[PDB]
């Protein structure tokens, strides 16, 4: 941070993931912020450069307590972004995960839709 | 401390640095603590006597301080005093116009003294020779004291001793011909009064007879009976019927300084680094960085930030052997 | 400012007192005023103090006197690093100091260099500087002619610096190598340790810098070589100096490399080094009455190839007569077995020192020193040391009162605690070995009486052979009977035994429930009695002894007794009146603090209840944060009580922080509220409105206040207010960063960074 | 070999850099640069005991000038020059003995006081029976020398080793 903000980012990024680590600390032990505290972790990682190095990180991090499915949204966008960072296998995986089911195995069948917005994303 | 053994340094040069340092100064003349608002003070008239002229656009706030903290405490006093002496060798005619707005301080400074601190009118009166022709409208302000100084028997005698140098001084630097040659009556007193400082009265009256000219030959009578009383004679009665260079870098303790023989922790390389930049400050070769060593020893952030200007300074200096060490 | 002079002349004449504890406790005095009431005001009008409060130093520090001068080196010593790092400090600090070294006394020598190393490990910006000075001048003191007082000084000044701070006396440290073993050879004993100590924390600054060398360094070489000189023949013929002397030197050389190079050899020195100085410090109440563990590689592998030698002169060396030497062999001795144990399997080593050390233990000085041997060789050896196994035991049980404790009462005698220790360590080396022996020695050991040393090694053979556990609790159990009811157990005396026995009953975990029967007699005698000690004595153990009866109400709830209920409500009972009743405010810190969680389902009732709240006004401040955090974590299970209190008291916080003017009283309420904020969410969650607004123009207040703990302690609370109220300060929030910010850009603002930083963030995740 | 610092205190244009100089090196060249902060070392021989001497030559001061605590630390001994051809130096050099003293207390520390341009005997204003009178008021010891005549010189900074050795001594 001596040189530029920009180069700062990378620590600025453990940064990010140690005070959401503590986060995750307060949601295991506090069950009335955990929805408050998911929509921290949403507006913080909007606030995160679009990176899947650091989403990767951020999210998994974020792993400890809350899992794909309760923050469906959130690994949407994951999706979306290795849709276009030149990672579409990893989009694919991460679509097929939060699906539960794999179309790629069924061609003919149709899509599910329990669950729309993932299906729209992949 | 530092900016002054700059701007003493550089000469005229350090004119550039006017509009930097002044604004803030003067304001922290105006917050700082008493105890070190003496010290500002002296460092301010150390700082305009080597400006000389240059510090006409800040004079008006210099003497707005001044005025709002000539209280009457003798150590401020004094400080202040010393300022308007370097003030009046710095600009001359020009403080004429910031004359105005001192008079009355000198005036209750010369009438509310009440202690051996009276010594200080002595320095205000060792002003007023330095004055001259800028105190031509102000005379007539300025001569009651003096005149009140001539015969106050309260006074110590020493101060009225330097009442009349200031006068004799002020003598040759101004026109007496008109009303002020009022002033032999007075003296004339001081010569029946005190016998121990009548050599001071006598010189004074020969200069300002010699001042004064024909105007004065009239009204001798008076004078020379004064003179045959006291039987005290002089020549003139007669005459009647008629930058800062650079400095030596310390080679040795310089790539001493850079003794990473026996640093190895970091706690030992961050003492290194600390001690190798105040040490490039200490045997900087340009006395402006150097003035910073005494600041930045007491304050890294300081060493930290000339740590490259300061590196420069030195390694300019170094032969080729020296260099390659 | 007449006050800021006349408190200064008191404490000035009460450090002129020729008593010692009244010059420590005026000592204490004006540690405490200078610390923490005269931070209220700021550095620079700290400096210009500093002038007075140093003119009344030098007063003490100007005469002759021998104790004046103590109580203004105590003065300094207390003033040295407990304020910033200010300016005028250091310099009369250091002139002060400077003067005393050459002194005579070893009392005021030591404190002089205890206080030079403070005063380098001040952290001012002249410190560096300061110890090129000091160490310059040390070692200028070696290369003296004889100059006996002020080698001293240079060995003191040396050892202290090298331990207080070790980065700038590396620079250092190769004059120092240099200059240090001629003091080595002084003739003097006292100079001699004290320099093998000084090398001691060099060559410890020497071991942290080591792994990152470059290269390996000499300077363990360099120790080496000059042991080696200390018992050449040849090189002892030097004259007007003794050769045991010499002998002295070399060997405390050898000791402290094989330490640096032995560290797991050393740990148990450590531990059972700290055993021993229990036992003395119980000795000194009672009289009163009436570290970092390194190894360095290199000096590893040169003792390495370098350990036959060192044994061979250690051995040639234990016929010496001179004590000082015998007790060095004796410390060094166990310390080569520790370093490489199977070179003495191999090399037949074990005969001459075992003979040896148990010839020591007859001797009567050494024999302190031989059994310290005894205990460390029996876990240096695990296996050579069967063949001696009766012969050190008989030589314990010699040493032990006998068999027949009765007919053969001791008249007056102490068993020093290394017997205990060599009986511990033994028990870490063969214990299941000799397990049917210990068990014989353990009665003459509880015949022996308490000693904080005896405790220590029951807990740890219980530890380490578990078998005959119940046997160690079953037998001290029974002692303390003997002396806290002076009762055989049935299923006046020293205020420091009772307060050991107090000590051990409440620590040594026992499973007996016959300690109920010591907890009433605890509540009914100890908590009575007239001295304060076995007041809080008895106060922390019969807080410590009641959670296994709680635990019953809170987790095995199949077995709760109401036998066990009521003893642990009217012990609570009894505890709450003397933690509330007692004048003495340090009892009632202690009371408070020792009430956890585990008691609250009998602290919610209103008899309780009440106590409680007479604490939470107490005068003095420490009390009252105990009783309002207790209240406050109590109010979740009897709001009744508790929540009116509570909220009536959050009105009067709020009121004396809006009202009064003083700053202290400001300072007080702010931490009050916070304490209630933080342990009584419930309560304030409704009221967190008023309570910032409050807080903000406390704040916004256009007048700052002197001191800095009144905007400190306002922004905790703030922090942990925004900590209980998640999103209903939301709307409130952007206003306290535009606060937080501004008082953080500048520093001229009372507001600390840390505190600022911390309110910030817990506002962000909150 | 003994290590020994020196600081040369007085008011400004009084000649302690011509002082340090003429120890160090011999010579005396009037350029009148007004020395910041110097910094000179000789290896001397005194009593046949080697000492190395760092003289640290500081800025001239005032009486309103602060004392700067880096001359209090590590310094074990003391110059206080002031120049014979100016009151004014006198009554600095007064004020600064004051300011040290207050910045050690009024600890006993080696201090000499040195009579400086003694050549200018028309321009002398201070006789040497007062510059003795206040150094036995400070119990310090009293020399007169010039930049002029380099035995003075050596004689003043082998005085204050003699006067730091004395007082080590006690
Ligand atoms: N005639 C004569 N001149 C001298 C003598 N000592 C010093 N001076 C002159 O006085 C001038 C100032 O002396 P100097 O040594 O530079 O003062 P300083 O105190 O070191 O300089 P500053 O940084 O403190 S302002 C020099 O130009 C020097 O030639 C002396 O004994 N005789
Ligand atoms: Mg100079």
């Amino acid at each position: 941070a001596g040189e530029s903000y920009s180069r700062a980012y990378g620590a600025m990024v453990s940064c990010h993931m140690l005070s959401e680590l503590e986060e995750v600390i307060q949601y295991k032990l506090v069950p009335e912020r955990r929805e408050i505290i998911r929509q921290i972790w949403w507006e913080r990682l909007q606030g995160c450069q679009r990176i899947v190095e650091d989403w990767q990180k951020i999210l998994m991090v974020r792993s400890l307590v809350v899992s794909p499915h309760e923050d469906m949204r959130t690994w949407l966008k994951y999706a979306s972004l290795c849709g276009k960072s030149g990672r579409l296998a990893l989009a694919h995986k991460t679509l097929v995960l939060l699906l539960g089911v794999d179309p790629s195995r069924q061609l003919d069948h149709p899509l599910p839709t329990v669950h729309p917005q993932v299906t729209y994303a992949y | 401390q530092a900016i002054t053994f700059i701007f003493k340094s550089l000469g005229l040069k350090c004119v550039q640095f006017l509009p930097q340092v002044m604004p803030t100064f003067l304001n922290v003349i105006r917050v700082c603590d008493g105890a070190i608002r003496e010290f500002l003070f002296q460092q301010l008239g150390m700082l305009v006597s080597f400006v000389k002229s240059h510090i006409r656009p800040y004079m008006d706030e210099i003497v707005t301080l001044m005025r709002e903290f000539w209280v009457m405490n003798t150590s401020i006093q004094s400080t202040i005093i010393l300022l308007i002496e370097q003030i009046v060798v710095a600009l001359g005619g020009e403080f004429k116009l910031y004359l105005p707005q001192l008079i009355p301080h000198m005036l209750r400074v010369f009438m509310h003294d009440n202690s051996p601190g009276r010594i200080v009118s002595i320095k205000l009166l060792a002003a007023i020779q330095l004055f001259g022709a800028n105190l031509d409208d102000y005379l007539h302000l300025l001569l009651p004291p003096i005149v009140k100084l001539f015969d106050a028997p309260e006074a110590p005698l020493p101060s009225r001793k330097a009442a009349l140098e200031t006068v004799d001084r002020l003598t040759e630097s101004l026109d007496f011909t008109d009303y002020a040659s009022r002033i032999i009556h007075p003296i004339v007193r001081t010569l029946d009064q005190s016998p121990e400082l009548r050599s001071t009265a006598m010189d004074t009256l020969s200069s300002l007879v010699f001042q004064l000219g024909k105007k004065y030959q009239i009204f001798i009578p008076m004078v020379n009976k004064v003179l045959v009383r006291h039987r005290i004679n002089h020549q003139r009665y007669d005459v009647l019927i008629c930058p800062m260079k650079k400095l030596h870098v310390s080679t040795i303790n310089l790539q001493k300084a850079w003794g990473a023989a026996r640093r190895v922790s970091k706690d030992d390389w961050l003492e290194w680094l600390r001690r190798l930049s105040l040490e490039l400050l200490k045997d900087s070769s340009s006395p402006s960085l150097r003035s910073c060593w005494a600041l930045a020893q007491a304050y890294n952030p300081m060493a930290r930030d000339l740590f490259n200007a300061a590196f420069v300074s030195c390694w300019s200096e170094l032969n080729e052997d020296q260099q390659d060490e | 400012t007449s006050s800021n002079v006349s408190v200064l002349q008191q404490f000035a004449s009460g450090l002129k007192s020729r008593n010692e504890e009244t010059r420590a406790k005026a000592a204490k005095e004006l540690q405490h005023y200078v610390t923490m009431e005269l931070r209220e005001m700021s550095q620079e009008e700290s400096t210009r103090f500093y002038d007075q409060l140093n003119h009344h130093i030098f007063e003490l520090v100007s005469s002759s006197d021998a104790n004046e001068r103590k109580g203004g080196i105590l003065a300094i010593a207390s003033l040295i690093g407990v304020e910033g790092g200010n300016a005028t400090r250091i310099g009369r600090f250091a002139n002060y100091l400077r003067n005393l070294l050459p002194s005579n006394d070893p009392v005021v020598m030591e404190m002089a260099s205890k206080a030079i190393g403070r005063l380098a490990m001040a952290g001012d910006t002249f410190t560096a500087e300061y110890v090129e000075f000091e160490v310059k001048r040390a070692l200028e003191w070696l290369g003296a002619d004889r100059n006996e007082g002020r080698r001293h000084a240079a060995v003191l000044v040396l050892r202290e610096l090298a331990i207080s701070v070790p980065t700038f006396f590396f620079q250092q440290v190769q004059p120092f190598f240099d200059n240090i073993f001629v003091a080595v050879w002084d003739p003097k004993q006292a100079i001699r340790e004290g320099a093998v100590a000084a090398l001691r924390a060099c060559l410890i600054l020497t071991t942290q810098r080591e792994p990152k060398e470059m290269q390996k360094p000499q300077w363990y070489r360099h120790t080496f070589e000059e042991a080696e000189k200390g018992f050449d023949e040849t090189l002892a013929k030097e004259k007007g100096m003794n050769r045991d002397d010499r002998i002295h030197g070399a060997l405390l050389i050898l000791n402290e490399l094989v330490r640096i190079s032995s560290m797991e050899g050393e740990r148990l020195r450590e531990e059972m080094e700290e055993i021993t100085q229990q036992q003395l410090v119980h000795d000194k109440y009672c009289k009163d009455l009436m570290s970092t563990l390194v190894e360095s590689r290199c000096c590893r592998d040169l003792m390495e190839e370098k350990f036959d030698q060192v044994c061979q002169w250690v051995l040639k060396c234990r016929n010496s007569k001179n004590s000082l030497i015998q007790m060095t062999i004796l410390n060094l001795l166990p310390r080569l077995a520790a370093f490489r144990p199977s070179a003495f399997t191999d090399t037949q080593y074990l005969q001459d020192t075992m003979n040896h050390v148990l010839s020591c233990v007859k001797k009567e000085k050494e024999r302190t020193a031989a059994f310290q041997a005894l205990g460390l060789l029996s876990v240096a050896v695990r296996s050579e040391f069967k063949v001696y196994l009766p012969r050190v035991l008989d030589i314990i049980r010699a040493a032990l009162p006998p068999k027949d404790f009765a007919h053969k009462r001791q008249k007056a005698m102490q068993v020093d605690a290394t017997v205990f220790t060599c009986i511990s360590m033994l028990a870490r080396a063969m214990g299941p070995g000799i397990q049917q022996d210990i068990k014989e020695l353990l009665e003459p050991m509880l015949a022996v009486g308490l000693s904080p040393a005896l405790t220590a090694v029951l807990y740890d053979l219980s530890r380490q052979i578990p078998q005959l556990k119940k046997d160690i609790q079953d037998g001290l159990l029974k002692m303390l009977s003997l002396v806290l009811m002076h009762k055989p157990l049935r299923h006046a005396s020293d205020v420091g035994s009772i307060t050991l026995a107090l000590r051990t009953l409440g620590s040594f975990e026992f499973e007996g429930h016959s300690l109920t029967q010591f907890v009433r007699h605890c509540a009914d005698h100890f908590l009575n009695s007239e001295h304060k000690e076995i007041r809080m004595e008895a106060a922390r153990t019969c807080s410590r002894l009641l959670t296994p009866s709680i635990h019953l109400i809170s987790g095995h709830a199949h077995v709760v007794s109401q036998t066990a209920v009521q003893v642990v409500a009217d012990v609570l009972s009894k505890l709450l009146v003397v933690g509330i009743t007692d004048p003495d405010p340090d009892i009632r810190y202690c009371v408070l603090a020792s009430l956890d969680e585990r008691f609250d389902a009998h602290l919610a009732q209103a008899e309780n209840l009440q106590a409680l709240f007479v604490a939470l006004n107490d005068q003095v401040f420490e009390i009252r944060e105990l009783a309002i955090c207790t209240v406050g974590r109590l109010s979740s299970m009897n709001p009744a009580f508790v929540m009116p209190f509570l909220r009536k008291m959050l009105i009067q916080i709020l009121t004396e922080l809006e009202h009064s003017g003083i700053g202290r009283i400001k300072e007080q309420s702010a931490r009050m509220l916070g304490h209630l904020v933080s342990n009584a969410p419930r309560l304030i969650r409704p009221y967190m409105e008023p309570i910032l607004k409050a807080l903000i123009l406390k704040l916004k207040d256009p007048d700052p206040d002197p001191n800095p703990g009144v905007i400190n302690n306002v922004l905790a609370t703030i922090g942990e207010l925004a900590q209980v109220s998640g999103l209903e300060m939301r709307k409130w929030v952007d206003e306290l960063f535009i606060i937080i910010m501004d008082m953080l850009q500048d520093s001229s603002l009372l507001a600390k960074r840390q505190v600022a930083l911390w309110t910030l963030g817990q506002l962000v995740a909150s | 070999s003994k290590s020994r610092k020196i600081a040369i205190l007085g008011y400004r244009s009084v000649g302690k850099s011509s002082l340090t100089i003429q120890f160090v090196e011999g010579q005396f060249v009037d350029s009148y640069d007004p020395t910041i902060e110097n910094t000179f070392t000789k290896l001397i021989t005194v009593n046949g005991q080697e000492y190395h001497l760092q003289l640290v030559d500081t800025a001239g001061q005032d009486e309103y000038s602060i004392f700067p605590q880096t001359y209090s630390i590590d310094i074990n001994g003391y110059i206080l020059v002031y120049s014979v051809t100016s009151i004014k130096s006198f009554e600095v050099i007064k004020v600064i003995h004051g300011k040290l003293l207050d910045m050690v207390g009024k600890v006993q520390i080696p201090i000499m006081l040195v009579g400086n341009k003694k050549d200018l005997h028309m321009e002398r204003v201070i006789s040497y029976e007062e510059g003795k009178a206040l150094a036995e008021s400070w119990n310090a010891a009293f020399l007169e020398s010039s930049a002029k005549e380099n035995q003075t010189a050596v004689d003043v900074f082998r005085r204050i080793i003699l006067e730091a050795e004395k007082m080590d001594g006690a």
